[PDB]
């Protein structure tokens, strides 16, 4: 936001009388600029956890596991997956408002996520540590089950069952996203919180603040200097107050978003580039893996978990 | 631009980075003035020069509309002891343009014009005639020593000394509460009669039909100008309306509470108002210990209004596009980054994300290390800051 | 707490690579951690197997994976190539080998048979 | 907190002159309401594991 714009339309008189407040409203622009840089840094920290781009092979034999609902189709102009397209569709001036676009467009986010995803599929967690080291998916699955106290033979004997369960669960995700948009509330509330703040800020231009009129240009067209300056000054102390309120709200909201982003980067690092021994950090159940998915102004993790069921009661020693 | 950055930062040294410095705004090219025009002149001389006036008890409200005002000749002439206007400055009335004007005519004693002001309390103010506290208009008073003052007294003018109730502002009410004053020119100035008249305007909230002697200027479209429609000045670019307008309205108004769409004060065409283009301005530059060459980013405004390159950030000037992809050195926006490499110039490019690569894969091939290496990473964090009180 | 007073199993929390340790260093209005990491490099491409059928019995490794450089099979650990002769104490058994998929055939050396065979030779 | 209460006791004059500031003090009530919901969410996240 440009302070001089928001308060003074174009009027030199208002601008001169805003100058005499000195350098408040450089501070406001400064803070917003800090936020703007900071929002690019958050996205960078989350998605640029990878050293190099990996593209998936055209081989789709993984022991029965299906990943064509999260890998991009090469056919799209903007390379994205089915689930990504469900995500990007279920998320819905001249006062100084300059909407700076992000440094990383949604296509680039998709490139980064596809790279992370392909590295996860083809290289285990090894590309988190050092250079990527290839491996079959079934053996990677075995690795991950050995991590949670289950021997890998349990996989190799139940491989098709496990693959079918996994594919079915992915279908469940695809269904739940293909119908309901309530699940996107985490992102959606943020978008609403911002678009609402802008509207209230702009609506404050309609208030008189102790003046003869809520519009500046009427005052300029009907008074000489010594009293026009007074009425304008009434408007200034209050339009400026509105702007400063908006700045403070956005700053606090940004700090919250930062906490969320650091958490998301932690999850990306500790659950995509490896296996979390931290119980019920990445998904409920014993953790195996994860997959990331792009989202507008956010990220989506799909945790895959081992959940015991169908037990018996034994007498022990 | 570099000097603007140096002035903004309050240093003679500018580091590699992008710094916002200023704002760009398309200025008006000329002024266009527009007003309704009536072939009648407003009869104000008929009220100030009327030979017999209204008493304050039964004060005259004459109404004015459907005429061209000329206050300047009434101002510029000197016959008036005082000429005060409230919410409005007396020189400025010739600029505005109103829907109604009421001339409130009567006569009063001199010490009681201390009392006639709006919101000021007193006998005449509360019992005889009232002006609201939110009053807008002009009060004129001029001394009468051969007009309403004459030898042998003058009892044609009555004042109500008492009353059982107070007025709603702009109302007339029809010991006995009514009394008279004697007005000889022999008495002192405080006792002389004073012809006083109040011009209460209602500002434009409807089609205006009353304003000064100005001449219109022919409108233009598709060029930023300084308009004036029925007294509302302003700046922007005017264009024909795609809207469908209603035949009693004039002004289409925004969430921002500024005009967006008007109808011509003397034509039936409807014009959409767009403020002419603006945008923040920021400088792309490397550090000054390498070069003084720069580039400029005109945010949110493209290159048909300001080597040139069009980005979804805005218009970028001073940089050359390159279809190679080098990793980011300066961020800009929309996936574009800049740098200063080799003669030498600023260049723009689409950022790479690291090198394209792929992992070989099969269901019967694995890779195991044979060696290793011990790295040492640095990880810095802050823990505290200066304890200021 | 989690990288000086111990070893972080959290991947890529304290340094990039597998974490070993750290060292702290003072800094004005801050702190500096020096993570020390194990970074694999200089690998080869081996052809592998999930498991082995010896007599019908499926064999799986207790640790490591089965590898083949050529006309020979080995087992070895996972972040370092150190090929070992396969034995029944490197591996373990579960079930028959008709249920596994992608399996291969190989004989497993047994460390008991040579001593016992030596006694029959006597 | 109710802004109109805190500033104006019950007076219509004060309330009218607060209206003309427009919609500041809806923002304040809004923020406090966000806090109030948010404090229930915190407790829910902790204990309803
Ligand atoms: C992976 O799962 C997808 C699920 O859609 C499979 O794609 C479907 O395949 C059948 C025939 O194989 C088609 O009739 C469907 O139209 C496909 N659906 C979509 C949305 O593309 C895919 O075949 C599976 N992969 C393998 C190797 O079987
Ligand atoms: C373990 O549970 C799974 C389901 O969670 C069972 O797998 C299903 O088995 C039936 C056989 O009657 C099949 O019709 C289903 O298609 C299987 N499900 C899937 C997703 O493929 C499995 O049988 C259970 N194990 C035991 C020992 O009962
Ligand atoms: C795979 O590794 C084995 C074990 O080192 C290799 O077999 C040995 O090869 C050397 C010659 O390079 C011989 O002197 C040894 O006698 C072999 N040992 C045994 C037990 O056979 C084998 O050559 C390697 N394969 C390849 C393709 O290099
Ligand atoms: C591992 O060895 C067994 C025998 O030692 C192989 O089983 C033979 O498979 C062929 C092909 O099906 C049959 O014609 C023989 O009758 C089988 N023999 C027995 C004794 O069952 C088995 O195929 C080998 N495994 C692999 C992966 O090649
Ligand atoms: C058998 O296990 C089930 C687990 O729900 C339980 O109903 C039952 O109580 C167990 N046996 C005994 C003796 O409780
Ligand atoms: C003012 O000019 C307009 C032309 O649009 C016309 O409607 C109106 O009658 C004119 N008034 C005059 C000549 O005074
Ligand atoms: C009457 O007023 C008109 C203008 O209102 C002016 O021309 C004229 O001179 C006035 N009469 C006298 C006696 O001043
Ligand atoms: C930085 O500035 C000084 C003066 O221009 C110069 O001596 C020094 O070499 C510069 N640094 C580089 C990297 O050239
Ligand atoms: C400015 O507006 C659009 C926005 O990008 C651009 O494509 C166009 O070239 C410019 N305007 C015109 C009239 O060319
Ligand atoms: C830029 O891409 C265009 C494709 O339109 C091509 O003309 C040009 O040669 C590319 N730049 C280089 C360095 O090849
Ligand atoms: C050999 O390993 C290297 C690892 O970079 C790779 O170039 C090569 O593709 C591997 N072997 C096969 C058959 O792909
Ligand atoms: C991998 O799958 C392919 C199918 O094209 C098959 O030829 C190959 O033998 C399989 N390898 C294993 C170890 O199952």
């Amino acid at each position: 936001v440009d302070c001089t714009m928001y308060i003074c339309g174009d009027s030199t008189e208002c601008s001169n009388l805003l100058l005499q407040y000195g350098s408040f409203c450089t501070q406001l622009n400064r803070a917003l600029t800090g936020i703007a840089v900071e929002q690019d840094k958050n996205t960078q920290e989350v998605f640029a956890q990878v050293k190099q781009i990996y593209k998936t092979p055209p081989i789709k034999d993984f022991g029965g596991f299906n990943f064509s609902q999260i890998l991009p189709d090469p056919s799209k102009p903007s390379k994205r997956s089915f689930i990504e397209d469900l995500l990007f569709n279920k998320v819905t001036k001249f006062n100084g408002l300059t909407v700076l676009p992000p440094l990383l467009t949604d296509e680039m986010i998709a490139q980064y996520t596809s790279a992370l995803l392909a590295g996860t599929i083809t290289s285990g967690w090894t590309f988190g540590a050092g250079a990527a080291l290839q491996i079959p998916f079934a053996m990677q699955m075995a690795y991950r089950f050995n991590g949670i106290g289950v021997t890998q033979n349990v996989l190799y004997e139940n491989q098709k069952l496990i693959a079918n369960q996994f594919n079915s669960a992915i279908g469940k995700i695809q269904d739940s996203l293909s119908s309901t948009a309530s699940a996107l509330g985490k992102l959606q509330d943020v978008v609403n919180q911002n678009a609402q703040a802008l509207n209230t800020l702009v609506k404050q231009l309609s208030s008189n603040f102790g003046a003869i009129s809520s519009v500046l240009n009427d005052i300029l067209s009907r008074l000489d200097k010594v009293e026009a300056e007074v009425q304008i000054d009434r408007l200034i102390t209050g339009r400026l107050q509105s702007l400063q309120t908006y700045v403070t709200q956005q700053l606090i909201r940004a700090a919250e978003i930062r906490a969320s982003a650091n958490l998301a980067a932690t999850k990306m690092s500790e659950c995509v580039l490896g296996q979390s021994k931290r119980v019920d950090f990445c998904g409920k159940g014993y953790h195996l893996m994860s997959f990331p998915q792009s989202a507008p102004h956010g990220v989506v993790f799909l945790h895959v978990t081992y959940v015991p069921a169908q037990e018996k009661n034994f007498t022990t020693a | 631009p570099l000097s603007e950055t140096k002035c903004t930062l309050k240093s003679f040294t500018v580091e590699k980075g992008i710094y916002q410095t200023s704002n760009f705004r398309v200025q008006p090219t000329e002024s266009i003035v527009r007003f309704p025009n009536i072939t009648n002149l407003c009869p104000f001389g008929e009220v100030f020069n009327a030979t017999r006036f209204a008493s304050v008890y039964a004060w005259n409200r004459k109404r004015i509309s459907n005429c061209v005002a000329d206050y300047s000749v009434l101002y510029n002439s000197a016959s008036f002891s005082t000429f005060k206007c409230y919410g409005v400055s007396p020189t400025k009335l010739n600029d505005l343009c109103f829907t109604n004007v009421y001339a409130d005519s009567f006569v009063i004693r001199g010490d009681e014009v201390r009392q006639i002001a709006p919101g000021q309390t007193g006998k005449i103010a509360d019992y005889n005639y009232k002006l609201p506290d939110d009053f807008t208009g002009c009060v004129i008073a001029w001394n009468s020593n051969n007009l309403d003052s004459k030898v042998g007294g003058n009892y044609n003018y009555l004042y109500r000394l008492f009353r059982k109730s107070n007025l709603k502002p702009f109302e007339r009410d029809i010991y006995f509460p009514l009394q008279s004053y004697g007005f000889q020119p022999t008495n002192g100035v405080g006792y002389q009669p004073y012809r006083v008249v109040v011009l209460s305007f209602e500002l434009l909230h409807a089609p205006a039909t009353v304003c000064g002697p100005k001449k219109s200027t022919n409108l233009v479209k598709n060029k930023c100008v300084n308009f004036n429609f029925n007294g509302l000045t302003g700046t922007g670019v005017l264009t024909e309306s795609n809207k469908k307008f209603l035949p009693f309205q004039q002004f289409g108004r925004d969430i921002a509470d500024t005009t967006d769409a008007v109808r011509d004060p003397q034509t039936l065409e409807i014009l959409d108002i767009t403020p002419c283009s603006f945008g923040g301005v920021s400088v792309i530059t490397p550090g000054t210990n390498t070069s003084n060459q720069v580039a400029v980013l005109y945010q949110g405004v493209n290159c048909t209004e300001v080597n040139v390159f069009q980005t979804r950030a805005g218009c970028l000037i001073g940089a050359e596009h390159v279809n190679n992809s080098y990793e980011c050195d300066i961020p800009i926006g929309a996936g574009i980054c800049a740098s200063y490499q080799t003669s030498q110039s600023i260049i723009a490019y689409t950022m790479s994300l690291g090198a394209e690569n792929s992992v070989a894969y099969s269901n019967n091939s694995i890779a195991i290390p044979t060696n290793f290496t011990i790295s040492v990473t640095t990880e810095i964090l802050p823990v505290s800051m200066t304890k200021t009180s | 707490s989690e990288c000086v007073l111990g070893q972080s199993k959290r991947v890529d929390f304290c340094g990039k690579g597998y974490h070993l340790m750290s060292f702290p260093q003072s800094a004005p209005h801050g702190v500096v951690f020096l993570h020390v990491t194990y970074v694999p490099a200089q690998e080869k491409n081996f052809t592998t197997a999930p498991a082995i059928c010896h007599d019908g019995k499926a064999h799986f490794p207790r640790e490591g994976v089965f590898v083949s450089n050529g006309t020979h099979w080995f087992v070895t650990q996972r972040n370092f190539y150190e090929p070992q002769i396969i034995t029944t104490d490197n591996t373990f058994v579960s079930g028959n080998c008709d249920v596994v998929i992608g399996i291969v055939n190989n004989t497993v050396y047994d460390p008991l048979q040579p001593e016992l065979d030596s006694f029959k030779e006597e």
